[PDB]
């Protein structure tokens, strides 16, 4: 396989945090250090920026993240507050903000149905709000089962499940109950040694890959009651096994890590400054998968790699960004 | 991760051995000029340098200029020196502002000598952690004062 | 031409011993009359960065000493310049030489602290 730099875009000044694909796949956002989120557009072969949002945050925005219908934006800061920015008159402005988290706001989410969004911050919890309109925002449940900062959120593909990865090495899965009608947490995933830092599920939404500060991945698969393994449940709830760990191919912490749904390869972003692609084996065992690093690129930035996102409509088409403050969009050829 | 096993040599390291093969001589980044740079620093409660007290030493210091990389290993002055964190964190803005930008920073405290050393070691390696850090006035400002050069 | 004139102009010229020559001048004026100096900020802030990357080695140091000579101009005229000046003395930081490098961070770290909550 080959790993091929398309573009490289310099837009922001400083460190960039995170890129975000639009549903369309021919837009993207991106927000960094400079406390401003800039939305690009692709016109013929060369991406620009069309638009530049600032005065939304005060400090740093960590995350910017998607609708599923694609129309409205929202972006998670370290003033502990997450906007939603809104084009209504035909050019953004931020009409809603999201206070109530006591410090940095580390990470958003939309669920599938886009009538719920995640966050979670430094202050050790997570938050889950309903969307009733763009201009009703209520909070549904306030989470504070990590012990540590969390560092993402992010929901399941196919079901309204909520997954966080946390500075205390764990990750945790969040489900409501029918009769309950209440938020609470499913399961606890311990075997990494360190900061979790990105999670991401895939295509099905059966399994799951993390990255962490222990410069390793691993394949997270979901276990239901009565598996032909032998696993047992002693709640109701689903376990999530660690099948595969993935150790050796990074020198430092991987700050993110992304599945596509199309393909189902994975690709990291690291602190030696390397992208690294994964596909699964051939003939790999459901129980025990194999994934083997099919391409990489050591020098793919001048200082770490903060993000790395598949796109959802073309496949193939990888983007990252670094503390280089450059934004570079990849093809991968299997 | 793995060491390289020992019959194979990477081509660009070779390759770039024989660069080095071919006043305009390039002078190496050592230990001493890292230890140039944060032996001043201040303590945070008193008027004494980093080096006075013993907290930054140069040979706690390693360093490959080759290899991108620098590990400093500095030592509080009791075992449960409650600013710890604060002094490892002067010297990261110290390096972060002075060193270029390929270099990777470890600042560790040195081992057996803080109660608290794993969990100080994980605050000062978390970049996030550290850049919201400095998004604190008070706490930038309480920095600069140790950095400051006088 | 105002002598001022031609010690900017000198900043151009090839000849490294006109460069030494103006920027030895230019150095004291930066500290002791900086708020006439802040009129050429601009040209200053640009002719000053190539220098620094001169094949000359007393030069880039010269420059580099220029550079951080001119913190001392109101931060207010500074400051629309601070974000391009951390990134340009990036580059001299890794010069080859010690001595260059050495003042590439005294320049650099003063830069830091224009935009700063300390007064
Ligand atoms: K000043």
């Amino acid at each position: 396989g080959r790993l091929i730099l398309e573009h490289t875009l310099q837009g922001h000044k400083g460190r960039i945090w995170g890129v975000a694909w639009h549903p369309k796949g021919n837009v993207f956002a991106s927000c960094g250090e400079d406390k401003a989120i800039r939305i690009w557009s692709l016109t013929g072969n060369t991406w620009s920026t069309k638009t530049i949002l600032s005065d939304g945050h005060k400090r740093t925005i960590r995350e910017i993240r998607w609708s599923p219908c694609g129309q409205y934006l929202a972006s998670a800061s370290f003033d502990a507050t997450t906007a939603i920015w809104s084009k209504s008159s035909g050019e953004f402005e931020c009409n809603a903000t999201l206070e109530g988290h006591e410090n940095e706001v580390k990470s958003v989410s939309w669920s599938r149905s886009g009538g719920l969004l995640a966050t979670c911050s430094r202050d050790k919890s997570v938050w889950i709000w309903e969307v009733a309109g763009d201009d009703e925002f209520e909070c549904a449940a306030v989470l504070n089962p990590h012990t540590q900062d969390v560092k993402r959120v992010v929901w399941h593909p196919t079901k309204d499940i909520l997954a966080s990865a946390s500075y205390d090495n764990t990750i945790k899965m969040f489900a409501e109950e029918p009769i309950d009608n209440d938020w609470d947490c499913t399961a606890t995933l311990t075997s990494h040694t360190s900061t979790v830092w990105g999670i991401d599920f895939d295509a099905d939404g059966e399994r799951l890959v993390s990255c962490s500060d222990d410069t390793t991945i691993k394949i997270w698969r979901a276990y239901h009651p009565g598996n032909t393994a032998g696993v047992a449940t002693p709640d109701q709830q689903t376990v999530w096994k660690c099948v595969c760990t993935v150790s050796g191919q990074h020198s430092r912490a991987i700050y993110d890590v992304s599945w596509c749904k199309l393909t189902g390869l994975i690709a990291t972003a690291c602190g030696d400054d390397g992208i690294r692609i994964f596909k699964e084996s051939s003939d790999s065992k459901p129980d025990e998968p194999t994934f083997e690093q099919i391409t990489a690129e050591e020098g793919a930035h001048d200082q770490d790699v903060n993000s790395v996102q598949w796109n959802p409509v073309v496949a193939g088409q990888l983007i990252s960004c670094s503390d280089d403050g450059t934004i570079k969009i990849w093809k991968v050829t299997e | 991760g793995r060491p390289t096993e020992i019959e194979n040599i990477n081509p660009n390291v070779y390759d770039r051995i024989k660069e080095r093969v071919l006043e305009n001589v390039p002078d190496p980044f050592d230990k001493r000029e890292i230890f140039d740079l944060i032996r001043n620093i201040n303590d945070p409660e008193h008027p004494l340098t980093l080096e006075e007290l013993h907290v930054v030493q140069e040979d706690l210091i390693r360093i490959n200029d080759s290899q991108n990389s620098v590990h400093i290993s500095f030592t509080p002055t009791i075992p449960h020196c409650s600013m710890a964190t604060l002094i490892g964190l002067s010297i990261r803005v110290k390096l972060l502002r002075s060193l270029p930008p390929r270099f990777k920073v470890t600042v560790e405290i040195t081992p057996g000598t803080h109660a608290s050393e794993l969990a100080v070691n994980k605050q000062l390696a978390d970049k996030e952690r550290v850049a919201a850090a400095l998004e604190n006035n008070h706490l930038a400002e309480v920095i600069n004062q140790c950095i400051a050069a006088k | 031409p105002t002598l001022l004139s031609l010690l900017l102009e000198a900043l151009s010229c090839p000849d490294s011993v006109v460069q030494l020559s103006t920027l030895s001048c230019l150095q004291p004026l930066l500290l002791e009359a900086p708020q006439i100096m802040s009129l050429h900020v601009d040209t200053l802030v640009t002719k000053f960065l190539n220098l620094s990357s001169s094949y000359s080695m007393a030069v880039r140091i010269a420059a580099l000493q220029c550079m951080h000579a001119l913190t001392r101009l109101p931060t207010s005229v500074l400051l629309p310049y601070k974000s391009q000046v951390i990134r340009a003395l990036a580059k001299p930081l890794d010069d080859k030489k010690r001595l260059v490098r050495k003042e590439a961070v005294s320049a650099r770290g003063e830069w830091f602290l224009l935009g700063s909550p300390g007064s």
